[PDB]
C-alpha cells in the first residue's frame, strides 16, 4: 500500500515533466502568418499603393 | 621583544604597550601578589603572545640552555645504540643446535599442505 | 588538431591597439578634467594610463601565445598564465611586493575563470541547451552531453573511472560464481 | 508472521514505472543481507571451532578459516546503485 | 471544513492567551512539545520494512494552492520521509523546546519577539528535512537567513552587527552557487525530485560540472578549511539560542544535504573527486583543532571544536562504506546532542552571571560551585571520542570507513583523537582547578532548568553511547542506499 | 477544490486587514467590518483566478 | 472552569496606583510599609482566573488584567530577592517545570520505549530468519531432527552452499 502510492505520485510527476517538454517544444515550433500576423487579412501580398499605378508592376 | 615570534608580532601591533615578555614561573615567588597563583599584580600590562608566558604555560626549565640540552639528549641516545650496534660484533656463538621436530617439523600440526611445506614448517 | 600561433605578429599588432587607447583615454582624460590643460598636457598630465594599457596589452597576449604554444593545445588554463601576466604588469605600479603578488594570483584566477566558461561575454550557439541534443537518447547510441540514460555502459564506466577502488570489470558476485 | 516479498531484477523491468524500480533495489539490497548472514553463520563457528579445539585449532578447521578469510572480501553490503547505472556486457 | 475550524479555533486561542497573559512563551512550549508527542506518534507508525517515502504531501499544486492535492500532474512542493531525514527529524524536535526553554528568564525587554523567531527557524529547520523537490529543500534552506539575522543583530553580545552580517554573507554567498547548480539540473532533468533522480545519468563532463556548485556550497555550510571562516564569529556574538539552533541543527542539515543531493547522482562524479574531500577534511580536522589552542575567548572554542568534529563527519559520508555513512550519522546526531550543552555552559550558566567570555578570569569554579565543574568535566569528556558517549563511535566508525577508502588519508586522520583532547583538557583543567579567581565573586549554583537542560542532553548521548543499535532500524536501508561498489 | 482557495485567499484578505491595522498603530480588532470587508474583496479575486485557470485547463483539454 | 470579579480587580489596581514602584518597594536596606506589600505578593501567587472567562469576555478587562499582573509580578519577585516575603521553603513550582516533566519527560521515555521495540524488526533477524526458511525449503528432511540437531544441521547446510541467489539477479553479466 506504499509501494503504490509511490507510484501514483512518480506517474505523477513524469506526467509534468512531459508535460514541460511538450510544452517547451510548442514554443520553438514555427507558426502560421494568420496566427502570428492579423488574423484578418491572410496574405503577405501588399497591392498597396493604388492611384497612378503601372500596369505591369505586379509580379 | 626576546622571542623571535614576539619579534614577528611587532609591525601588527599598533597603540599596544609592546612590553618585554617574562615567565610568570620565573618570577619570584616570596613577593606579595594580588594572586599568588596567578604571579600577576591586578592591572599589569599582558604580553605579545601571553599565554607562553602564563602560569598555565609549559614548565621551561632553566638549569641547561635548550641548544645544549639537545646535544646532551642525542649524545646518549646515539651513545647507547652505537654501543649495542658494535657489541653485536664481539658476541660469542652458541653450544647447543637449535632444536629439532617430528612428524616433518609438525607441518600437518600448524594447518600446512604438503605444497604450503616450507611456510609452515619447522626445522625436522 | 590546432594551429600555432604567431606570438610576434599578435603582439606586435596587441601594441598598436594598446597604444591607440592609450591615445584616446589620454585624451578623454584632459577634455573631462579641471585645471590649466593645453595641448601638451595630453602626455605630461596623463595619469600614466598609455603605460598601462601598452603592458597590459603585450603581457596579454604574450603570455597567452606563448602558454599556447608551449602546451600544444588551447584551453582555459592559457588565460589563467596570461591574466597572471597582465596582474603582474597591473601590479608593479604600486611599487610593493605584497600588493604585487595579490594582483598576480587575484587576477590569474579571474581570468582563468574567464576563459574556463569559453572565454566568451557572449553565448556559443552550437553549444546551448536550447541548439543541442537533450532529453533522453531515443535509441542506444553514445550519450553526448546535456543527455540523460537511465543505463551508462560498464566498459565506459571503467575506462573513465579506473581498475581500482570498489570498481570492477565484472560485478563482484559473478566474478565469484561456483561453476 | 515471517513475510517474504518476491524478488525481481533490474534488467526486465521499465525504468519508467515506479513500482518494479523500488522492488528491485529492496531485493538487490535484501539479498546483500542474507548473504552477509551466511557470512556471520562461519564466523560464529569458526569461533566455536576455536573454543573448542584449543591448541589443535591449526589444522581442526584450516578450512572453515580460510573459508571466513575467503568470504570477507566478497561478502559485504555493495550497493544497487552500481549494478543498476551501469551494464555489463554493452 | 474540519481542518481549518481547528486552525481558527487555535489562532483565537493564541489570541486569548496574548490578551491575558503578556508573554507566549508557555504557548510556544506547549506547541513545540505537541510537536514532539506527534512526531513520536509518527514514528509509531512508521513502516520500516520499506524503503519508500511513507507520509507523503504536496503543498501548492496548481489544482488546489491552499491545501493537499490529489491530481494526476503534480508541479507544486513535494513532502516527504524516509529513516534518513527521521533520524534528523527527532534530533531536531527534541532540540526545539529546550532552547525554548534556554532564554526563558534571560531575555527581559522584548521577549515575544525574541521567542517568536527562536521558534520559527526551530519550525524551517523541521520542514528542512520533510523536502522533497531540489526547490522546496532550497526555498526552506534558505528561509532561516532572515530570520538569523534579525535574531543576531538584536540580540548579541557589543559586536551583533558583524556577526549578524556574516551569518548573511557567507552563508548566502555559498547558497548562491547551490542554485546555480540546482537551476542546472532542473534544466536537464526538467524535475526537481527526491525520489526518481537516482534513475537517471549525466555525461561525466556534465556531473564534473554540477557537483562543484553544490560541494562549495557544503564546504560553507559544513565549514571545511577554505571557508571556516564565519563559524567562530556568528558563535561568539550569537545570543544562547541562535548559537544552540546553529550548531546542533544548521550543520546537521549540510551534513544530511551532502547524503540526499549528491551521492545518488553524481556518483560517478564523486569517485574522481574523493581525494579532493580527503585533502580539504584532512586539512580542516588538522588545522582549526590546531588553532583552538591559541584562543583567548570561551565561546569561540567550542565554535572551532564543531568544525573540527564536521570535518570527522564529512570523511565517513565520503567513504563509499555502509560503516561511514552510518558513523556519519551517529557522529552528526551525537554532536547535536553534545555541542548545544557545551554552548549552554559557555553561555547561560557562565555569561548569564559574569557576562565577560574571555577565558583568563575564569579559574577554580570547583571550589564554589563543585556541580558545575561535575558537568564541565563530563561533556568535556564526551566531547573527544571518550567512549561509551556516542561520540566514539561516530568518531569510530567515520575513522573506520575513511580508512577503507584511502589508507594513508586516515592514519593522519586518526590523530584527530589527540588533537581533539589537546584543546579540551587544556580548557577543562583551566576553568576546574586552582584557587578560585580574584575577579569572580561568588553566583548561584546551577538551577534547576540548567540541569534538566544538561540532564536530558547527557542521558541522550550516553544511551547512544552504550548501544549505538537503537536506531539502526531507521538506516539499514540509507547505508545500503548510497553505496557505489558497482 | 474552489472552496480551500475562498478561504485562503479570505484569509490573505484577513491578512491584509490585520497588517494595515497594524501599521496605523491601532490594536488588532479596531475595526472588525472591514476583515469582513477585505475577506471578501481578496476572495473575490480568489474566485477571478480560480475560473481563469478553469477555463485555461478546458481549452488544453480541447487540442486532443 | 474557575471565574474571575471585576470589582475586586479595579480595586486590586486602586490599590496599586498609591504604592511606590519596585525599583523603590524593598531598597530600605519593618512591617509599617513591608506589611502591606507581602499581602499583595500572595495576591499575586493566586490566581484569579480559570479558562471560562478568557475566551468569552472582552479585551479592556483583558487589558486591565495584564497590566494587574505585570505590577503584582514585579512587587512578588523584587521582594523575594532583598528578602508570603518573610519565609524560606522548599516546595515550589517554577513555571515551565508543569509542560516539561510532565509532557517533555514522558513523550522523551515514549520515544526511548518505542526505538527499543522497533529495533527487534530489523533486517537481521529477519535476514537470519529468511537464511534458515530457505534452507528448510531446500532440504525439508531436517525437519525431521529433533531440536538440539536441527540448527546445528541448518549450520552444516550454511557453510555447504551460498543459498544467496545474488548471481541470478545479475543476469545481464553473463
Ligand atoms: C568582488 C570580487 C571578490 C572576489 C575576490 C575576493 C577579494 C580578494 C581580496 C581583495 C583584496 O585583498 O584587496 C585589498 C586591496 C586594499 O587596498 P589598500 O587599502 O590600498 O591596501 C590595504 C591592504 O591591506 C593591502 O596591504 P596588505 O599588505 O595587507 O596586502 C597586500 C595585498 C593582499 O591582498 C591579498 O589578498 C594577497 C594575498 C593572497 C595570497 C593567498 C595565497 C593563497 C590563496 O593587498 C593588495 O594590494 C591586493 C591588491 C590586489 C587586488 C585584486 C583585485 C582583483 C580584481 C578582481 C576582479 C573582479 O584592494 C585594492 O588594492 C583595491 C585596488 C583597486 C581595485 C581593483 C579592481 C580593478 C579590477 C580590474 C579588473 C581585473 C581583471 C578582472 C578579470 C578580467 C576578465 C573578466
Ligand atoms: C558551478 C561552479 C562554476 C562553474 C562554471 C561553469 C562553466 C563550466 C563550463 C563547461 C562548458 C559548459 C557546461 C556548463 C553547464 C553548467 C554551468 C554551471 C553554472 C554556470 C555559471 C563550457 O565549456 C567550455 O570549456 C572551455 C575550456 O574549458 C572552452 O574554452 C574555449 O576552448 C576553445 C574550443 O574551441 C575555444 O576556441 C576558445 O575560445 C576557448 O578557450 C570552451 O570551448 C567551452 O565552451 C562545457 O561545454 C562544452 O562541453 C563539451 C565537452 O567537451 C561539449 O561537447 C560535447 O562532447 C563531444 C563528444 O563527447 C562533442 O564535441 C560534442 O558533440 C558534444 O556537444 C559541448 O557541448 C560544450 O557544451
Ligand atoms: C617506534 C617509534 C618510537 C617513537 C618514540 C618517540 C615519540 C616522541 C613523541 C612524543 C610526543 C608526546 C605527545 C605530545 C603531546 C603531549 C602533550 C602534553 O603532554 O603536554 C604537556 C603540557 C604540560 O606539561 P608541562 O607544563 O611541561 O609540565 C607540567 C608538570 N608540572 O600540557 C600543556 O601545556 C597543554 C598545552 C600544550 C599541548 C601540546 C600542544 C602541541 C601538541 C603537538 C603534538 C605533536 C604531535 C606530533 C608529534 C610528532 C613527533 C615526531
Ligand atoms: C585605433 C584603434 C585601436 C585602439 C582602439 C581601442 C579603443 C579603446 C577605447 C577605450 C578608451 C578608454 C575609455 C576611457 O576613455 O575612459 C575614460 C573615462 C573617464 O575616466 P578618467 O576620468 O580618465 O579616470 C578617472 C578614474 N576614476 O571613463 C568613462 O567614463 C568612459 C566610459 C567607458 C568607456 C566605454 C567602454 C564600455 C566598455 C566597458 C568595459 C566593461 C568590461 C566588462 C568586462
Ligand atoms: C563562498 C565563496 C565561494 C567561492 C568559490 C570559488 C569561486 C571561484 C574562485 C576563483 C577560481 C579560479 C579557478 C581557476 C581555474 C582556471 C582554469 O582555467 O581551470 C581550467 C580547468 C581545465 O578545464 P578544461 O579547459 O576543460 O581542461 C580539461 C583538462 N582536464 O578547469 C578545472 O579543471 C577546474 C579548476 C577549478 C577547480 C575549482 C576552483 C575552486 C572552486
Ligand atoms: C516561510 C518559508 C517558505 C514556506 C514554504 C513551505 C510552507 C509550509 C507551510 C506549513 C504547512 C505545512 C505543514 C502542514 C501540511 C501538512 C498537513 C497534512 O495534513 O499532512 C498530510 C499528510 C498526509 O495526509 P493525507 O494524505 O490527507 O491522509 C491522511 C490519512 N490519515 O499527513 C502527514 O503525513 C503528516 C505531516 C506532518 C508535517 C510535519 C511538518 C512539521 C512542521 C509543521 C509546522 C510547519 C509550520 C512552519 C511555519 C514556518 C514556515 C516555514
Ligand atoms: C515570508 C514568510 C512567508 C510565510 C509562508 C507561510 C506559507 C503558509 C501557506 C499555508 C498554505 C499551506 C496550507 C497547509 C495545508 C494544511 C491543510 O490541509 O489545511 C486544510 C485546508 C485544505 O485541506 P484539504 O485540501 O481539503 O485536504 C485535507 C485532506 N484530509 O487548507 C486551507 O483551507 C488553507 C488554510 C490556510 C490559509 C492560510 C493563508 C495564509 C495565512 C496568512
Ligand atoms: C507567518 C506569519 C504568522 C506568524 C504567527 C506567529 C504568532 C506570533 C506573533 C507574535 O506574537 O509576535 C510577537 C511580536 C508582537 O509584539 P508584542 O506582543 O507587543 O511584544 C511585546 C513583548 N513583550 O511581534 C513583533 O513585534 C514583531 C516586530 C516586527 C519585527 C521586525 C523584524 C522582523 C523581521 C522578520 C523578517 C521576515 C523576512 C521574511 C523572509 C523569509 C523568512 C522566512
Ligand atoms: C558509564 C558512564 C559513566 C558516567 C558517570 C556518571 C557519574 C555521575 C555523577 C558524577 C558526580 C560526581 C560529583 O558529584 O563530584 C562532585 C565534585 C565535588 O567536589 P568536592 O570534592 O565535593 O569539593 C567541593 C569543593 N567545594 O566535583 C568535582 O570536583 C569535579 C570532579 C567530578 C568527578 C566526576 C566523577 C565521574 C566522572 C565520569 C567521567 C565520565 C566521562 C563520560
Ligand atoms: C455594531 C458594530 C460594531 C460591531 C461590528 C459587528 C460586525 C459583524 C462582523 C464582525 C466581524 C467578524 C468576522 C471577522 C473576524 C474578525 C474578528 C476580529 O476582531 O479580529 C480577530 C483578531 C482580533 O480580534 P480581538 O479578539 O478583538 O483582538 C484585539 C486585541 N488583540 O485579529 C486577527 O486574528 C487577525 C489575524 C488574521 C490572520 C488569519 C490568517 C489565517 C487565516
Ligand atoms: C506579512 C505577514 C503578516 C502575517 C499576518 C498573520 C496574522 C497573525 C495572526 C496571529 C494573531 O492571532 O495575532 C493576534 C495579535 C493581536 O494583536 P495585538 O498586538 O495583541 O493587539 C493588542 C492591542 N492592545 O497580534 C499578534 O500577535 C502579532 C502577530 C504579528 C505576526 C508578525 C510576526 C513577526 C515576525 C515573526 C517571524 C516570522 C514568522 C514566520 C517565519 C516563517
Amino acid at each position: 500500500d506504499i509501494l503504490n502510492e509511490e507510484a501514483k505520485i512518480v506517474q505523477a510527476l513524469n506526467n509534468q515533466r512531459e508535460l514541460t517538454i511538450k510544452m517547451h517544444e510548442l514554443k520553438r515550433e514555427e507558426k502560421d502568418y494568420a496566427h502570428s500576423y492579423s488574423p484578418l487579412f491572410s496574405d503577405p501580398v501588399p497591392q498597396g499603393g493604388s492611384i497612378g499605378k503601372a500596369p505591369g508592376s505586379s509580379r | 621583544i626576546r622571542a623571535s615570534f614576539d619579534k614577528a608580532e611587532e609591525p601588527m601591533l599598533g597603540d599596544y604597550p609592546d612590553i618585554d615578555p617574562f615567565p610568570a614561573q620565573l618570577k619570584n615567588p616570596y613577593k606579595k601578589y594580588d594572586d599568588q597563583q596567578d604571579r600577576r599584580n591586578l592591572e599589569e600590562p599582558l604580553s605579545v603572545n601571553d599565554d607562553l608566558y602564563d602560569m598555565w604555560s609549559p614548565d621551561r626549565f632553566t638549569h641547561f640552555k635548550n641548544q645544549d640540552a639537545l646535544k646532551y639528549f642525542i649524545g646518549f641516545l646515539t651513545i647507547f645504540f652505537g654501543a649495542s650496534y658494535v657489541a653485536t660484533y664481539f658476541v660469542p656463538e652458541k653450544a647447543a643446535i637449535p632444536r629439532e621436530f617430528p612428524y616433518e617439523g609438525l607441518w600437518k600440526e600448524s594447518g600446512g599442505t604438503e605444497k604450503s611445506k616450507a611456510f609452515f614448517g619447522q626445522r625436522s | 588538431h590546432f594551429h600555432p600561433y604567431n606570438t610576434l605578429g599578435l603582439a606586435t599588432q596587441s601594441a598598436m591597439v594598446g597604444l591607440g587607447a592609450g591615445v584616446v583615454a589620454a585624451a578623454a582624460r584632459n577634455s573631462l578634467a579641471t585645471g590649466p590643460r593645453n595641448i601638451l598636457t595630453t602626455f605630461s598630465k596623463s595619469g600614466g594610463v598609455v603605460t598601462i594599457f601598452t603592458g597590459a596589452s603585450i603581457a596579454y597576449v604574450f603570455t597567452y601565445c606563448s602558454a599556447a604554444n608551449l602546451r600544444e593545445r588551447k584551453d582555459g588554463w592559457n588565460h589563467m598564465w596570461a591574466g597572471a601576466a597582465t596582474g603582474a604588469v597591473l601590479g608593479a605600479r604600486t611599487k610593493l611586493v605584497p600588493a604585487f603578488i595579490g594582483w598576480t594570483v587575484l587576477c590569474g584566477a579571474a581570468c582563468g575563470l574567464f576563459g574556463w566558461t569559453g572565454a566568451r561575454f557572449n553565448a556559443d550557439r552550437k553549444a546551448s541547451l536550447e541548439q543541442s541534443p537533450k532529453g533522453f537518447v531515443q535509441e542506444d547510441a553514445h550519450q553526448t552531453f546535456w543527455e540523460v540514460v537511465h543505463r551508462r555502459p560498464l566498459s565506459l564506466t571503467v575506462e573513465q573511472l579506473g581498475e581500482g577502488r570498489g570498481i570492477n570489470a565484472v560485478p563482484i558476485a559473478t566474478a565469484t560464481e561456483a561453476p | 508472521e515471517h513475510q517474504r516479498p518476491e524478488l525481481v531484477s533490474f534488467d526486465d523491468i521499465n525504468y519508467n514505472d515506479h513500482k518494479k524500480v523500488r522492488e528491485a533495489q529492496e531485493s538487490y539490497t535484501r539479498e546483500q543481507f542474507i548473504r552477509l548472514e551466511a557470512l556471520k553463520t562461519v564466523r560464529k563457528a569458526l569461533e566455536k571451532c576455536y573454543e573448542e579445539s584449543g591448541p589443535n585449532h591449526f589444522e581442526d578447521c584450516k578450512n572453515l578459516a580460510e573459508q571466513y578469510l575467503d568470504m570477507l572480501p566478497t561478502h559485504r553490503l555493495q550497493g544497487y546503485l552500481g549494478y543498476q547505472r551501469n551494464d555489463p556486457s554493452k | 471544513m474540519f481542518l481549518t475550524s481547528i486552525l481558527l479555533s487555535s489562532l483565537y486561542l493564541f489570541n486569548r492567551i496574548l490578551a491575558w497573559q503578556g508573554n507566549v512563551k508557555h504557548f510556544y512550549l506547549f506547541a513545540s512539545n505537541l510537536l514532539l508527542l506527534f512526531i513520536v506518534v509518527l514514528y509509531i507508525n512508521f513502516n520500516t520494512f520499506s524503503n519508500s517515502f511513507q507520509f507523503n504531501f504536496e503543498l501548492f499544486n496548481s489544482l488546489n494552492p491552499f491545501g493537499l492535492s490529489n491530481s494526476d500532474i503534480s508541479n507544486g512542493l513535494l513532502f516527504g520521509i524516509d529513516g534518513l531525514s527521521l533520524t534528523f527529524i527527532l534530533l531536531t524536535v527534541l532540540l526545539i523546546p529546550l532552547t525554548l526553554l534556554g532564554n526563558w528568564y534571560n531575555i527581559n525587554f522584548n521577549s515575544n519577539l525574541y521567542y517568536t523567531l527562536v521558534l520559527a527557524i526551530g519550525l524551517v529547520i523541521l520542514l528542512n528535512f520533510w523536502a522533497l523537490d531540489y526547490i522546496s529543500f532550497y526555498i526552506l534552506f534558505e528561509a532561516t537567513l532572515p530570520l538569523l539575522f534579525i535574531l543576531i543583530h538584536i540580540y548579541g553580545s557589543s559586536d551583533s552587527e558583524r556577526a549578524s552580517f556574516y551569518v548573511l554573507m557567507f552563508t548566502l554567498s555559498g547558497s548562491l552557487f547551490m542554485l546555480l547548480s540546482i537551476v542546472v539540473i532542473s534544466i536537464v532533468l526538467n524535475t526537481t525530485n527526491f525520489i526518481n533522480h537516482n534513475l537517471f545519468v549525466l555525461s561525466l563532463d556534465l556531473q564534473t560540472i554540477i557537483w562543484l556548485g553544490l560541494f562549495i556550497a557544503i564546504m560553507v555550510k559544513t565549514p571545511l578549511f577554505p571557508i571556516h571562516v564565519w563559524l567562530p564569529v556568528v558563535h561568539s556574538e550569537s545570543p544562547l539560542a541562535g548559537s544552540m539552533i546553529l550548531a546542533g541543527l544548521i550543520l546537521k542539515l549540510a551534513l544530511y544535504a551532502i547524503l540526499r543531493l549528491l551521492l545518488p547522482l553524481l556518483c560517478e562524479a564523486q569517485i574522481l573527486y574523493t581525494p579532493m574531500i580527503y585533502i580539504i577534511s584532512l586539512l580542516t580536522i588538522i588545522l582549526t583543532s590546531l588553532a583552538t589552542l591559541r584562543q583567548i575567548d570561551l565561546k569561540v572554542i567550542i565554535a572551532y571544536s564543531s568544525i573540527s568534529h564536521m570535518g570527522i563527519a564529512i570523511l565517513g559520508v565520503c567513504s563509499n562504506t555502509s560503516l561511514g555513512i552510518y558513523g556519519s550519522i551517529v557522529l552528526g546526531v551525537a554532536h547535536g546532542f553534545v555541542s548545544p550543552a557545551l554552548f549552554l555552559i559557555v553561555g547561560g550558566i557562565l555569561y548569564d552571571r559574569y557576562h565577560i567570555r574571555i577565558v583568563n578570569y575564569y579559574k577554580g569554579l570547583t571550589t564554589y560551585m563543585p556541580q558545575l565543574a561535575t558537568y564541565i568535566i563530563i561533556l568535556s569528556f564526551a566531547n573527544i571520542g571518550t567512549p561509551l558517549t556516542g561520540n566514539f563511535t561516530g568518531e569510530f566508525l567515520s575513522l573506520q570507513g575513511g580508512f577503507i577508502r584511502n589508507p594513508i588519508i586516515g592514519g593522519i586522520s586518526c590523530i584527530s583523537v589527540l588533537l581533539a583532547a589537546i584543546y579540551q583538557l587544556k580548557l577543562t583543567n583551566k576553568l576546574t582547578g586552582g584557587i578560585s579567581s580574584i575577579y569572580m565573586h561568588r553566583t548561584n549554583d546551577v538551577t534547576i532548568r540548567e540541569k534538566f537542560i544538561m540532564n536530558i542532553l547527557i542521558i541522550s548521548t550516553l544511551i547512544i553511547g552504550i548501544c549505538p543499535q537503537i536506531m539502526y532500524n531507521l538506516l539499514y536501508w540509507t547505508v545500503n542506499n548510497y553505496i557505489y561498489i558497482i | 477544490a474552489l472552496f480551500t482557495s475562498l478561504v485562503g485567499a479570505s484569509g490573505l484578505g484577513f491578512a491584509t486587514k490585520f497588517l494595515s491595522n497594524k501599521i496605523r498603530l491601532k490594536p488588532a480588532g479596531y475595526y472588525p467590518l472591514g476583515y469582513v470587508f477585505s475577506g471578501v474583496a481578496w476572495a473575490g479575486l480568489g474566485l477571478v483566478l480560480h475560473n481563469v485557470h478553469q477555463h485555461s485547463l478546458e481549452v488544453l483539454e480541447k487540442k486532443k | 472552569l474557575r471565574a474571575y470579579n471585576e470589582e475586586k480587580e479595579l480595586a486590586l489596581k486602586q490599590r496599586l496606583s498609591q504604592l511606590p514602584p519596585p525599583g523603590k518597594a524593598f531598597v530600605t536596606a519593618k512591617e509599617a510599609e513591608l506589611a502591606e506589600l507581602a499581602e499583595i505578593a500572595a495576591l499575586y501567587k493566586t490566581d484569579r482566573v480559570g479558562i471560562l472567562d478568557i475566551l468569552l469576555l472582552g479585551n479592556k478587562h483583558a487589558r486591565l488584567y495584564r497590566d494587574n499582573t505585570a505590577l503584582l509580578k514585579d512587587y512578588y519577585y523584587n521582594g523575594r530577592r532583598i528578602l508570603w516575603e518573610i519565609k524560606r521553603e522548599g516546595a515550589e513550582k517554577e513555571d515551565w517545570v508543569n509542560q516539561m516533566y510532565f509532557l517533555y519527560a514522558p513523550s522523551l521515555i515514549l520515544l526511548l520505549i518505542v526505538m527499543v521495540y522497533k529495533s527487534r524488526e530489523d533486517i537481521t533477524f529477519w535476514a537470519k530468519k529468511e537464511l534458515d526458511q530457505r534452507v528448510l525449503d531446500k532440504h525439508p528432511e531436517i525437519n525431521d531432527a529433533p531440536e538440539n540437531e536441527r540448527d546445528a544441521l541448518i549450520v552444516e547446510r550454511i557453510i555447504a552452499g551460498d543459498y544467496d541467489k545474488l548471481a541470478s539477479l545479475q543476469k545481464k553479466a553473463t
